[PDB]
């Protein structure tokens, strides 16, 4: 069971967004419910609504009723949540989630319960600011970043907007010892973060180290080689 | 609407010991038709979606380790993690589905205790590429320490800096229960080139006295 969502976007206040969630192995669209829940950065969760694809019937939280539509396309096993008249407060990671249904013998209806699988989430930022790609600067390994048989090196991922970025090292081949720090929103209105990795210092003359950054909101990918300091 | 309130907001527990998280609902979430509490627990790690642990208050989801247990009824619920493991570092959330709208508690962060670990301290001058652009970012890295408290001070030509650095800390790492921190000092190119000696001074419980890492601008 796998739920794959559309990518992160920046949207202007007053616009609409449509987020997709595709299920792949359908049991899901035939026997389950699909819900949308959002999470503002640094906070908890709000259910927006859900649908039972085989019936086409959808319920929504009062606070979104009139402004949100959830649909589901059984031939593409894809569900969608369209949210209109976007406001700053709609900035959040939007998750689709699947769960089973139970029958309510008093309502005479199938109802949503717990969610058993969640998709990876889609960060939608509502802002009048335009998207901007990051610039990558090296954090070159040197005598001042080595200890014992270990060296630290990294990537400064500077001046992008909005979140998120994905940072990988060597196309995802290097994962051990990596720390990618949380971004800070700078006075300029742009984000920055560093990503660092510790490696054997004995590797520096022979192993290539590339920082790979993907910034979906500006449709940019950047790769930067990080080489040891040479005097 | 049902308000879900978790307690405590954060806890730190020793490995192999018991962690207890509470959740209280503003009204009963006991569904009479089948006499089940419509109360669920989820685990969320950073950058990751939530994962189901327990439903109907006390039924474990298939694949979930038996050290996870749920109990309670009506309005008062507990998630108990026995024999706590490193991989249990996460934020835990309760959720009700008795009443529409479905509602969630605000999360409880669980962190783990461990022995003191001093940071390894590293420094990075700004790149020549960045300086060409008019700005200098100088980065001081405090790698793999515990506990999270540390003092980090920049000195530029021996003058303590104020208001021009920014600190970011990672969430606790499952592999060794440590934190890492980046301190970035930002200067204009013109200010960066007025001074020579750049230093970051780190004080931590694991260091018998504060550690300074420094460089001289322009030097090997």
């Amino acid at each position: 069971v796998q739920l794959v969502q559309s990518g992160a976007e920046v949207k202007k206040p007053g616009s609409s967004v449509k987020v997709s969630c595709k299920a792949s192995g359908g049991d899901t669209f035939s026997n389950y419910a699909i819900s949308w829940v959002r999470q503002a950065p640094g906070q908890g969760f709000e259910w927006m609504g859900g649908i039972i694809p085989i019936f086409g019937t959808a319920n929504y939280a009062q606070k979104f009723q009139g402004r949100v539509t959830i649909t589901a396309d059984e031939s593409t096993s894809t569900a969608y949540m369209e949210l209109s008249s976007l406001r700053s407060e709609d900035t959040a990671v939007y998750y689709c989630a699947r769960g089973p249904e139970y029958y309510d013998y008093v309502w005479g209806s199938y109802r949503y319960n717990y969610f058993d699988y969640w998709g990876q989430g889609t960060l939608v930022t509502v802002s009048s600011g335009s998207a901007s790609a990051p610039t990558l600067f090296p954090l070159a390994p040197s005598s001042k970043s080595t200890s014992g048989g270990t060296a630290a090196l990294g990537c400064l991922v500077k001046d992008y907007f909005p979140e998120p970025v994905t940072v990988s090292w060597n196309s995802g081949a290097l994962t051990s010892g990596v720390h990618t720090f949380p971004a800070v929103l700078q006075s300029s209105g742009l984000y920055s973060l560093s990503s660092v990795v510790t490696v054997p210092s004995s590797s520096l003359g022979t192993q290539t180290y590339i920082c790979n950054v993907n910034h979906k909101p500006s449709n940019t990918k950047v790769d930067k080689k990080v080489e040891p300091k040479s005097c | 609407d049902i308000v879900m309130t978790q307690s405590p907001d954060s806890l730190a527990v020793s490995l192999g010991e018991r962690a207890t998280i509470n959740c209280k609902s503003s009204q009963s979430v006991l569904y009479s038709s089948n006499n089940k509490n419509y109360l669920t627990w989820y685990q969320q790690k950073p950058g990751q979606p939530p994962k189901l642990l327990i439903y109907w208050a006390s039924t474990r989801e298939s694949g979930v380790p038996d050290r996870f247990s749920g109990s309670g009824s009506g309005t008062d619920f507990t998630l108990t993690i026995s024999s706590l493991q490193a991989e249990d570092v996460a934020v835990y959330y309760c959720q009700q589905y008795d009443n529409y709208p479905i509602t969630f508690g605000q999360g409880t962060r669980l962190e783990i205790k461990r022995t003191v670990a001093a940071p390894s301290v590293f420094i990075f001058p700004p790149s020549d590429e960045q300086l060409k652009s008019g700005t200098a970012s100088v980065v001081c890295l405090l790698n793999n320490f515990y506990p999270r408290e540390a003092k980090v001070q920049w000195k530029v030509d021996n003058a303590l800096q104020s208001g021009n650095s920014q600190e970011s800390v990672t969430e606790q790492d499952s592999k060794d229960s440590t934190y890492s921190l980046s301190s970035t000092l930002t200067l204009s190119k013109a200010d960066y080139e007025k001074h020579k000696v750049y230093a970051c001074e780190v004080t931590h419980q694991g260091l018998s006295s504060p550690v300074t890492k420094s460089f001289n601008r322009g030097e090997c």
